[PDB]
């Protein structure tokens, strides 16, 4: 009952039943409890999720977004920046865009 | 704690499109209040009948009101009509309200004449809303057919079933008296195409012909009706919500109500009893109001887990309350759900 941890612990024999993931289940998995991460959008699957990323890794480690012009690359980009720097929660944000 | 329109109307779309699954409508009194014929209402809500009544009719009219108050919130026409109908069924009753009897029987007569003259109405052009829901009935040849339960006095249904010619059953069987025939409810061996209708709180047309205690349906009479919420009689009532309960039993049966106000008490019950007893059953209660209005509605959403509850501002799904993600849900008003059945039938 603690979290959902990466790796498991013993693996399934013949005849063990196989069920499928309920949104409670999701919300379990794609969920975290740290204040560091910040919600971007939501899981394509059901729209109740928050899509959690980190800031900090963002930030320090680096980022790339990459895709067709037709994709609309520009939005995602302007959405990202507008998120992070919201002025009500990051009022000391610094960024340079070489448009 | 949120909730988007646009993935619930896709699931609902999703779900209509499918014909293994048994579907069914209830039509409440809120469907026939959410069109307008005339300046006023074609068909006034409750509380509409409840107000004519009251200035309408005096002093015996308001002794039964404060007796009925003495015990119980604002009144109804089924609550009225009961307790007549059990003073009624105590002979020497009249001593109650210190009328010596034989006025209330009169009474009640009146007001019989008055809401069956009422309620008479007429349909208007072929753009209402149940001629919309008619198309879509027979747009598809699902191997279920869709029964119907109306709690509606007036024949709003039958007009709107008729001007675009479709299967329909009601149950009576017959031309010149429709007698009402029992056994061919119970063994169900009935062609698919053949719609099924069914009014759980009586018709305007239907006549008690007495002497041999038995009914029939047909030209409406005057005066003579059979408008009984329940009754007492020593009965359609009790083998047709016996169907009710057995459709609630068939796998994967889908169940919406438009128009209803959750008020009532036994068909509370018997939904419920339906959807405890199978769980693959699912219900979609759509309302056009505030959520805290109702709360037996709220009640039976965090009891049963499968019934799904949307209201204007609010909506609760698997005993979990939400609001909706920036009134919403227009879905609840009768004329757009016609135009989201007669959009999804072509």
């Amino acid at each position: 009952k603690k979290e959902f941890e990466r790796g498991v612990s013993q693996y399934p024999t013949i005849g063990d039943k196989v069920h499928i993931v309920t949104e409670p289940d999701l919300k379990k998995i794609y969920g975290t409890q740290n204040k560091k991460y910040i919600s971007l959008g939501n899981i394509a699957s059901v729209d109740s999720i928050p899509a959690l990323v980190n800031i900090d890794t963002l930030v320090t480690r680096h980022s790339a977004v990459l895709g067709s012009t037709g994709s609309g690359k520009s939005t995602t980009v302007t959405s990202i920046l507008q998120r992070i720097s919201d002025m009500s929660q990051f009022p000391s944000a610094r960024i340079i865009v070489f448009d | 704690s949120y909730y988007d329109t646009t993935q619930q109307l896709s699931l609902l779309k999703h779900v209509l499109s499918e014909d293994k699954r048994p579907i069914a409508f209830i039509i409440a009194a809120g469907c026939p209040v959410s069109i307008r014929h005339n300046d006023a209402p074609l068909i006034p809500d409750v509380a509409g009948l409840t107000r004519k009544i009251s200035d309408s009719f005096d002093s015996l009219l308001m002794k039964i009101i404060q007796n009925l108050k003495t015990t119980i919130p604002n009144p109804t026409i089924e609550d009225i009509l009961s307790y007549i109908r059990l003073l009624q069924q105590i002979p020497m009753s009249g001593k109650i309200h210190d009328v010596e009897n034989s006025v209330i029987n009169a009474l009640e007569e009146s007001i019989c004449e008055l809401i069956e003259e009422e309620v008479n109405v007429d349909l208007p052009g072929n753009a209402t809303p149940y001629h919309k829901i008619a198309a879509w009935i027979n747009s598809i040849n699902r191997e279920h057919q869709v029964e119907i339960f109306t709690t509606n006095y007036d024949l709003l249904m039958e007009q709107a079933l008729e001007e675009l010619n479709v299967p329909y059953f009601d149950g009576f069987v017959g031309s010149k008296r429709a007698f009402f025939d029992i056994r061919t409810i119970e063994e169900n061996k009935l062609p698919s195409r053949w719609s099924k209708l069914w009014k759980l709180h009586g018709s305007i047309n239907w006549q008690l012909d007495k002497q041999t205690q038995t009914i029939w349906r047909g030209t409406p009479s005057k005066g003579c009706s059979l408008i009984h919420p329940s009754h007492l009689k020593y009965m359609p009532y009790l083998v047709m919500m016996d169907q009710l309960k057995l459709f609630l039993n068939q796998p994967s049966a889908i169940l919406i109500t438009c128009g209803y106000s959750y008020k009532d008490q036994h068909i509370n019950e018997v939904l419920s009893q339906g959807l405890q007893t199978n769980p693959n059953a699912l219900i979609y209660g759509l309302q056009y109001d505030v959520l805290e209005n109702y709360q037996e509605a709220k009640d039976m959403a965090l009891k049963r887990s499968n019934l799904i509850l949307l209201a204007k501002d609010r909506a609760i799904i698997g005993k979990k309350e939400g609001e909706w993600k920036p009134l919403f849900f227009k879905l609840g008003d009768f004329q757009h759900l016609a135009s989201f059945l007669e959009e999804i039938s072509q």
